[PDB]
DNA sequence: GCATGCATGCGCATGCATGCATGCATGCTGCATGCATGCATGCGCATGCATGC
DNA sequence: GCATGCATGCGCATGCATGCATGCAGCATGCATGCATGCATGCGCATGCATGC
C-alpha cells in the first residue's frame, strides 16, 4: 500500500528537478532523438551530487548513506516527469564529489555496507553476456487464448521483498496444453565483472584485493579486461550467512557485491584505453585560426619537448607520426599501409629516452616496451588461456592492444630474431596470425613504431660505413620510414649554449596540442594532387639513380614513404588536398635523414 | 486469477487458410510449384521441402494489387518462426497426392514402415465402422468412429523435412520492404531482443562435429497387449519408461513390461558447429567472439571448418549451464537452428553446367585471349610480374593426376616458389592467391609451428570421443597453402613440408598418435636471400639457406632481383602513385575479370583430362635430352641452383597438361610444351644480367 | 666453425573444486486419551382452576 | 356452596456439546559419507637458440 514518507520524498525530488532545469531538457532531447531516429538510446540521465548538496543537505546525506530508501523515490519522480513531458522506467547515475565514500577494493570494509560508494581499480575478468527471462507468453490450441507470467529475483530491487517463486506454466487453468511463444516473451541482458586494485597503487609484494560488480541491461559490455575503471554503485549483502537452518559451519560470512549503476573508463599511461577530450567552440575557433598561419608547422614542432636542445628534424618527424597518413582499401580486398615509423641511432647521452618518454606521455594511446623486457607471446598476443566453460581463447599483447596507436621500444638492438620476424608482419602487413592447437585466427595490429638504438662500438664512428655501425638486417631497415643518426661533437659555443639552456631549465601547451591532433586526425582526409605526383616521382627517380652512399636502402617503400609524409603534412595543414609544398617538405626531410 | 490472459493481433486460423491457399495457388514466373514438389515427395524422390519467402511476398502483392484483402504472412513467420513450421507441416499433410509408383524391393525401410502404418490406420478405421453399424443402436458415424479409435499421429507418418529461407534484398528493394531476415550480423550484434526470430549471421566456421543420431520419439512394445508406446524427448537427457500405459494394460490389473525397439523410433541427424567473427567486424582492440549453430535433417555435412558463410536460422534459448553460485534469476544460453547455408566462394567439386553458367563461359571464351586475360587479372594492382602471374595461374589450374596401377601414383599438383629482394611485393601476391582460391590458407613462419601445422589430439565437447584437429596443411587440403618467410622456419616444419610436397601425406609417430594424414595440397612459398639483397659475387646455392634438394622439388623456382633502372622505375612509380590517387588500375584498354568468373572458368576447366600423343612425346624427349646436357656444364661452373633431373621432365609434362586444360581441349599440342619450356627458361633470367 | 648453457614446448603424475545420491538418526506434530463445565430435558410432585353436583 | 379431575409451575437428576491440555508414536528431512568427473599445476625431458672459445 502507499507510504507517506515515499510520497514526501517523491515530492521533494520533484522540487529538486524543478529548481535545476538541465536534466529536464536532457530527457526531452533523448526522447526527441529516439522519436526522430525511428537506433534507440537508453532511458537514463546523470545527476551531480554537488548540486544536490547546495539544494538539500538532508536528501544529499540520505542518498549517500541510505540509497535503498531515497533513490527509488528519485527514480519514480524522474519517471513521472518524463511521462508528463512526452506527447520503460528511467534510471539515474551519480557524479561529483563523493568525499569519504571514494575508496578502493583494499579500503572497502563492512562499515560501508548498504551505502553508495565509488571504487577505482583494474578490470581483471568479465563474463559472458546472457539473457534473463522476465515475462513468458503462451498459447492454448483448444481455446485460442494467450497467457503470460512475470518473474523476479533478489537483485532487481534495492529493498528486501518477500519471495514469490512462481513456476513455469505448462498447462492451463482448465488442463489444456500450452505452447511457448519465444518471439513474444521478454529477455534482458546480464553480466558480472571483477575489479582489482590498480598495479600502480597496490603495495609491493602483497597479494591484491578485489570485488565483484553486477551489471544489467544497458551497461552490459562497457569495458574489457585490463582497463582502468571507476564504478559507482551500492555495496550490498544478500541471503543468509549460514543463519537459516542449523548450518554448523561458521567460517563463511555474508555474500557481498556491488549493484552497479555507473561505469567510467579511465585513461592511463601504457594502457589500452585512449584519451579523448571534449572540444568546445572556443577551442575550435582557436585551432581553425592557428591553421591559417604560415609557420604553423614550425610552431607545432618547437613545442614538442621544449626542455631538449635542438633535434628539430626529429621533432618534426614525431609530429608527422602523431598526425599520420591515410590507408587505402581496394574492393578486391587489398590493403595499403598509412602509418609512419621512426628509428634513432645515436650516442649514449643524446636524450633519446627523454623523447621516447615524451611520446609515451603525450600520445592518446601508447605502450612502452624495452629490448629484452617483453618477448615471445608478450608482443604478438600469442598466449592462450581458457574459460571455466571449457573454451580456449586469446588475450591481447603489446602491439595487439596498441592497434590504431603508437608503440615505443627502447634498446631496440637488444632484441632477437624470433621477435624481429614477428614484428616484420606487424610493420608491413599490420596483422598478427596465430595457428596453435585449437586456434586459427588473424588479429588487426595497425600501429606505428618509434625506436632508439645504440651503435655497435659504443659511439658512432665516421671512419667506417654505416653498415658496420648499425648492424641490423637490411630487410628490417627497409620497413623503417625514417632513420636518424645523432652525434655529440665537442664545440665551445654549442657546449656553452646547451649549458645555459640546462641551467635555465633547472631553475603552445600540451593540452592544446592534444586537442589539435585529435581534431586533425578525426576530421580531415586529403587527396593526392597531380603536382605532388610529379614532385614525388622526380624525387624518387633522382634518389634511386644517384651515386651517394646512404644510411638506408631505396625501394618502393621509399616512394610510399614520400606519399605518406606528404599526406601527413597536408593533414597538419587542415587542407583537404596535397599541394607542392607538402611534397617538397617530405622530400627535404627524407633527403636530410638519408644524407 | 493466476495466469491471466492477454490479447494479441495474431489469428492462427486466418494464417492457416492463407497457408493452404498459397500452397495450392502460387505460380512461378505447368501446375503449382509446391504441388509438383509434393508429388515428387510422395513418389519417394525428395526428402526436404524448402519454403522461399519471396514466393510468399509475391503472392501477397498479387492479392493486394487486384483489390482483395490479405494478411502479412512474411512478418509473422519472421518474428515467430518456430511456430509456423508445424502449421506448414499440417497444411502440407492435408494435400499430398497419392503415390503413382508402387513400393517395391528397392525402397528404403523407412518408407516400408510408413506405408504399413498407413494401411494399419485404414484397417482399424474400417473395422470400427463395421462394428458400429453391426451394433444397430453419416457424419455422426464417422465422428463417433474418430472418437473411440487410436491411430498413428501425423508426425509418425511424415517422410520429409521442411526449412525456410530468408527474404533476399532484391525482392524487398523491388517491392519496397525491409528484409530483416537477410541482413548479415556478427555474433557481437545478436542480443536477447532477437530471440525467437529468423536471422542471418556472417562468419567463418572453426569447428564441426561428426553426425550422430538424436532421438526425437522413442518406441516400446508390450507383449501383453500388442500396443506400441511412443515417448517424446526434447531434452538433453530422459528417463526410459518401465511399465505399459496403454488403455488395455492401464485398465487391467497385470501390466506388461515395455521393451525398447530402435527400428520404430524417430531419430534425427544432428551436428553442432562454432562460428567466429571476421576481422573486419571486430572493434578496435578487442578479441573476436563465437556462437553456436545446430544443424538437423538433410542439412548436415554442409559446413566444413574454415568456410566463410552466411548461415540462416531461428535464434532460440536453452537452459543455463554455468556455475550454480553465479546464477541470478532465470539465465539462459543461446544457439542457432540452421535453415539455409550459402558460401562466399563455390567449391570446384560441386560444379555443374547450366544455361546461366554456360552463357558466361561462352562469352569469356568468345572474348579471346583466355590465357593472358586470366593471367593479367591476378593482383592487377601490382605492376609488371606477368610471367610469375602466368605461373601462378597455372598453379591455380593444375595438371592431371595419373593412376599407373599396382598402387603407384603420380601427382598432378604444381608447386611454385618465389625468391627475391626486399620490397618486391611477394607477400601481396601470396595473399591475393590465398584470397582467390576457394580453400586457401595463409601462414607466416614462427606464428605457425608444431601442431599449428599437422594436427593435434583433443576431446570433442559434443561427443564423448577423441579426435584429430587439422592444422594449416590439413585445412587447405585440395587447395593452396601459402607460406611466407619460408627460410626462417624450424627443421620440423621443413620436414613436414618436404613430405607433403613429396607424396601428399604427413606421417606422425609420437606419444598417443600413430597415423597418416592426407595432404593433397599445393605449396606456394616465398623466401629471401641469406644476406638481405642478392650478392652476384657468390654461388647461387650460397645466397639461400634452404637445402638444394628442397629447391629442386619445386616445379618453378623464380628469382626476382631489384636492379635500379631509371626507365622502369618511372613506370612503376606512375602505376603505384596512380593506384594511390584513385582506387583502380590505370590501364583502360583492358578490363579485369572478377574473382567469381575466374573461379567458374577454372572449375569448368578442371573437368578435362587431356591425353598425350606421340609426336609431342618425341618433342618432349628431345627437349629433355638437350636441357639435361646443357645443365651439367652450368652446374660444374658453380652457377646453377640445381642440376636438371627427371622431376624437371615431370614438371614440363604437368605444365603442358595445365595449358591444355586451360585451352579446353582433349589433346595436347606442341605449342603447350613450347610455352612450358619458355616459362621454365625465363624463370632464371635474373641470374644472367 | 665447434662446443655449452638457457629457456621453450611435449609428456605427463596428482590434488581439488563441483555436483548427485544414499542410509540414518533427529526433531517435530497429529492424535488418541483425560477432563472440566455449563445448557438442555425427561419427569415427578405440589398448587390453582374448571366442571359438574 | 361442595368434591373431583386436569392443566401448571417448582424441583431433581441426567445426557451432551464445547473447549483445554498431555504422553506418544509416526513421518518427513537434514545430515554424514561415498563417489564420479573435469580442470589446473608442478615437475622433468627433448631441443632449438644464443653465447663463448
Ligand atoms: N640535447 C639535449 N638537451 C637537453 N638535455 C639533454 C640533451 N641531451 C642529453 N640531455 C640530458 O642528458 C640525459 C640523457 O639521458 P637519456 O635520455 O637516457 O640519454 P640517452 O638515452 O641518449 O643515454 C637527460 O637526463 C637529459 O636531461
Ligand atoms: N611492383 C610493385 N607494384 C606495386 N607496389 C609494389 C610493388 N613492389 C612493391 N610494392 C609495394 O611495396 C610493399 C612491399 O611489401 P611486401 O608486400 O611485404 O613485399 P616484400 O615482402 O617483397 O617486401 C607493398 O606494400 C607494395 O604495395
Ligand atoms: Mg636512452
Ligand atoms: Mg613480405
Ligand atoms: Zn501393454
Amino acid at each position: 500500500a502507499p507510504d507517506a514518507v515515499f510520497g514526501d520524498r517523491v515530492r521533494r525530488f520533484q522540487e529538486f528537478l524543478d529548481t535545476f532545469t538541465s536534466y529536464r531538457d536532457s530527457v526531452r532531447s533523448i526522447q526527441v532523438y529516439n522519436s526522430n531516429n525511428a537506433n534507440i538510446l537508453p532511458h537514463r540521465i546523470i545527476i551531480s551530487l554537488d548540486d544536490l548538496r547546495e539544494f538539500d543537505r538532508s536528501f544529499w546525506s540520505g542518498i549517500l548513506v541510505e540509497p535503498a530508501y531515497f533513490i527509488p523515490p528519485a527514480e519514480k519522480a524522474l519517471t513521472d516527469l518524463a511521462d508528463s513531458m512526452d506527447d520503460h522506467p528511467w534510471k539515474l547515475s551519480f557524479k561529483g564529489s563523493f568525499g569519504a565514500h571514494a575508496l578502493s577494493p583494499r579500503t572497502l570494509t563492512a562499515q560501508h555496507l548498504n551505502k553508495l560508494v565509488s571504487v577505482e581499480g583494474i578490470v581483471t575478468k568479465t563474463s559472458l553476456v546472457r539473457p534473463k527471462l522476465i515475462r513468458s507468453v503462451h498459447y492454448a490450441a483448444k481455446t485460442g487464448r494467450f497467457h503470460y507470467r512475470d518473474y523476479t529475483d533478489a537483485t532487481t530491487t534495492l529493498t528486501t521483498r518477500i519471495p514469490t517463486p512462481a513456476i513455469y506454466p505448462t498447462e492451463d487453468t482448465e488442463g489444456n496444453k500450452l505452447t511457448t511463444e519465444y518471439g513474444y516473451s521478454t529477455f534482458i541482458d546480464h553480466q558480472r565483472i571483477t575489479v582489482q586494485e590498480m598495479p600502480e597503487m597496490a603495495p609491493a609484494g602483497q597479494l591484491p584485493r578485489s570485488i565483484d560488480v553486477i551489471l544489467d541491461d544497458d551497461l552490459v559490455d562497457k569495458t574489457k579486461p585490463g582497463d582502468r575503471v571507476n564504478v559507482v554503485g551500492v555495496f550490498k549483502s544478500l541471503g543468509a550467512g549460514g543463519m537459516n537452518q542449523s548450518n554448523s559451519n561458521t567460517l563463511i560470512g555474508f555474500k557481498t557485491l556491488i549493484l552497479g549503476n555507473t561505469v567510467y573508463p579511465l585513461h592511463a599511461r601504457s594502457t589500452g584505453v585512449a584519451a579523448r577530450q571534449m572540444l568546445t567552440d572556443f577551442d575550435i575557433r582557436n585551432i581553425n585560426k592557428l591553421s591559417k598561419k604560415k609557420d604553423i608547422f614550425d610552431i607545432l614542432s618547437q613545442s614538442l619537448a621544449p626542455s631538449i636542445y635542438g633535434h628539430d628534424h626529429i621533432k618534426k618527424a614525431i609530429l608527422l607520426m602523431l598526425m599520420g597518413g591515410v590507408e587505402k582499401n581496394l574492393e578486391n580486398g587489398s590493403h595499403l599501409r598509412g602509418d609512419i615509423n621512426i628509428l634513432m641511432v645515436g650516442d649514449p647521452s643524446t636524450a633519446k629516452s627523454q623523447l621516447l618518454r615524451f611520446v609515451l606521455n603525450t600520445a592518446s594511446l601508447a605502450i612502452a616496451t624495452t629490448g629484452r623486457g617483453s618477448s615471445g607471446v608478450g608482443l604478438t598476443a600469442a598466449v592462450t588461456t581458457d574459460r571455466e566453460t571449457g573454451e580456449r581463447r586469446l588475450e591481447a599483447g603489446a602491439m595487439v592492444l596498441a592497434d590504431r596507436g603508437v608503440v615505443c621500444i627502447d634498446e631496440f638492438d637488444k632484441m632477437t630474431d624470433v621477435d624481429r620476424v614477428a614484428i616484420h608482419e606487424v610493420m608491413e602487413q599490420q596483422t598478427v596470425t596465430i595457428a596453435k592447437a585449437g586456434i586459427h585466427t588473424t588479429l588487426n595490429a595497425r600501429c606505428s613504431v618509434i625506436a632508439a638504438a645504440n651503435p655497435v662500438f659504443g659511439q658512432y664512428d665516421v671512419n667506417r660505413d654505416p653498415h658496420q655501425n648499425i648492424a641490423l638486417p637490411d630487410s628490417l631497415l627497409s620497413r623503417f620510414d625514417l632513420l636518424f643518426v645523432v652525434t655529440d661533437d665537442i664545440n665551445e659555443i654549442r657546449d656553452r649554449s646547451i649549458s645555459e639552456h640546462v641551467l635555465r631549465t633547472h631553475r603552445v601547451t600540451i593540452p592544446f596540442l592534444r586537442k589539435y591532433v585529435q581534431y586533425a586526425k578525426e576530421r580531415v582526409i586529403p587527396q593526392l594532387t597531380q603536382e605532388a605526383i610529379n614532385v614525388i616521382v622526380k624525387n624518387y627517380t633522382d634518389l634511386r639513380n644517384d651515386d651517394n652512399t646512404k644510411k638506408s636502402p631505396i625501394t618502393a617503400r621509399t616512394l610510399e614513404t614520400l606519399i605518406r609524409l606528404a599526406t601527413a603534412h597536408a593533414k597538419v595543414r587542415l587542407s583537404k588536398t596535397v599541394n607542392k609544398v607538402d611534397a617538397k617538405v617530405a622530400a627535404n626531410l627524407l633527403r636530410f635523414a638519408l644524407l | 486469477a493466476a495466469l491471466p490472459s492477454i490479447q494479441l493481433p495474431v489469428d492462427y486460423n486466418n494464417l492457416f487458410n492463407e497457408i493452404t491457399d498459397f500452397l495450392v495457388t502460387f505460380k512461378q514466373d505447368k501446375g503449382p510449384k509446391y504441388m509438383a514438389m509434393l508429388q515428387k515427395v510422395a513418389n519417394r524422390e525428395l526428402n526436404s521441402v524448402i519454403i522461399d519467402l519471396d514466393d510468399i511476398l509475391q503472392y501477397q502483392n498479387e492479392k493486394f494489387l487486384q483489390g482483395t484483402q490479405a494478411d502479412d504472412l512474411v512478418s509473422a513467420i519472421q518474428q515467430n518462426a518456430n511456430h509456423f513450421t508445424e502449421l506448414f507441416c499440417r497444411a502440407i499433410d492435408n494435400n499430398m497426392p497419392l503415390p503413382t509408383k508402387e513400393i517395391d524391393y528397392k525402397d528404403d525401410v523407412l518408407d516400408v514402415i510408413l506405408n504399413q502404418r498407413r494401411l494399419r490406420n485404414e484397417r482399424m478405421l474400417s473395422d470400427r465402422t463395421n462394428e458400429i453399424r453391426s451394433e444397430n443402436l453419416n457424419d455422426a458415424l464417422r465422428e463417433v468412429v474418430e472418437d473411440e479409435t487410436e491411430l498413428f499421429p501425423p508426425n509418425l507418418t511424415r517422410r520429409y523435412f521442411l526449412y525456410f529461407k530468408p527474404l533476399s534484398q532484391n525482392c524487398a528493394r523491388r517491392y519496397r520492404k525491409k528484409a530483416i531476415s537477410s541482413k548479415p550480423l556478427s555474433v557481437r550484434q545478436i542480443k536477447g531482443d532477437f530471440l525467437g526470430q529468423l536471422i542471418t549471421v556472417r562468419g567463418i566456421i572453426t569447428r564441426v562435429s561428426d553426425v550422430k543420431p538424436a532421438v526425437e520419439v522413442i518406441a516400446y512394445t508390450c507383449d501383453q497387449c500388442g500396443y506400441e508406446v511412443f515417448q517424446e524427448v526434447n531434452s538433453r537427457t530422459f528417463t526410459p519408461l518401465s511399465e505399459c500405459t496403454s488403455e488395455e494394460c492401464s485398465q487391467n490389473q497385470t501390466k506388461g513390461q515395455l521393451f525398447m525397439s530402435t527400428r520404430a523410433s524417430k531419430f534425427s541427424a544432428f551436428q553442432e558447429c562454432k562460428i567466429q567473427e571476421l576481422s573486419q567486424q571486430v572493434p578496435v582492440g578487442h578479441i573476436p567472439r563465437s556462437l553456436n549453430i545446430h544443424v538437423n535433417g538433410t542439412l548436415v555435412r554442409s559446413l566444413s571448418p574454415g568456410d566463410i558463410v552466411d548461415v540462416t536460422g531461428i535464434f532460440l534459448p536453452a537452459p543455463y549451464t554455468g556455475f550454480k553460485a553465479l546464477k541470478a534469476g532465470l539465465l539462459t544460453e543461446t544457439y542457432l537452428e540452421a535453415q539455409f547455408v550459402r558460401q562466399h566462394k563455390k567449391k570446384f567439386a560441386s560444379f555443374s553446367l547450366t544455361s546461366d553458367v554456360e552463357e558466361r563461359v561462352m562469352e569469356l571464351i568468345t572474348s579471346g585471349d583466355v590465357y593472358n586475360r586470366l593471367a593479367k587479372s591476378i593482383a592487377p594492382e601490382i605492376y609488371g610480374n606477368l610471367d610469375v602471374k602466368k605461373a601462378l595461374l597455372l598453379l591455380l589450374v593444375g595438371g592431371v593426376d595419373k593412376r599407373v596401377g599396382d598402387g603407384m601414383k603420380i601427382r598432378g599438383d604444381i608447386n611454385v616458389c618465389l625468391m627475391g629482394d626486399p620490397g618486391v611485393a611477394k607477400s601481396q601476391l601470396l595473399k591475393a592467391i590465398c584470397k582467390i582460391s576457394p580453400r586457401g590458407v595463409y601462414t607466416t613462419g614462427k606464428g605457425s609451428s608444431g601442431v599449428g601445422l599437422t594436427a593435434a589430439v583433443m576431446k570433442d565437447p559434443v561427443t564423448d570421443e577423441m579426435i584429430l584437429e587439422g592444422g594449416a596443411l590439413v585445412l587447405a587440403d585440395n587447395g593452396i597453402c601459402c607460406i611466407d618467410e619460408f627460410d626462417k622456419m624450424d627443421e620440423s616444419d621443413r620436414t613436414a613440408i618436404h613430405e607433403v610436397m613429396e607424396q601428399q601425406t604427413i606421417s606422425i609417430s609420437k606419444a598417443g598418435i600413430n597415423t597418416t594424414l592426407n595432404a593433397r595440397t599445393s605449396i606456394l612459398a616465398a623466401a629471401n636471400p641469406l644476406y638481405g639483397r642478392y650478392n652476384p659475387r657468390l654461388s647461387p646455392l650460397d645466397n639461400i639457406n634452404l637445402p638444394a634438394a628442397l629447391l629442386s622439388r619445386f616445379d618453378i623456382l623464380f628469382l626476382m632481383l631489384d636492379i635500379p633502372s631509371r626507365d622502369d622505375d618511372e613506370k612503376l612509380a606512375e602505376h603505384v602513385t596512380y593506384v594511390h590517387m584513385h582506387n583502380k588500375q590505370p590501364d583502360l584498354d583492358f578490363t579485369p575479370v572478377e574473382p567469381s568468373k575466374m573461379r567458374e572458368y577454372i572449375a569448368y576447366a578442371k573437368t578435362k583430362r587431356p591425353v598425350m600423343s606421340e609426336a609431342v612425346n618425341d618433342y618432349v624427349v628431345q627437349a629433355y635430352i638437350r636441357l639435361r646436357q646443357d645443365s651439367k656444364r652450368e652446374m660444374d661452373s658453380k652457377f646453377s641452383f640445381g642440376q636438371a633431373t627427371p622431376r624437371t621432365l615431370l614438371g614440363i609434362i604437368r605444365l603442358s597438361q595445365a595449358l591444355a586444360k586451360l585451352r579446353l581441349a582433349d589433346m595436347v599440342d606442341i605449342d603447350d610444351v613450347e610455352e612450358a619450356l619458355r616459362l621454365v627458361r625465363v624463370s632464371k633470367e635474373s641470374l644472367y644480367q
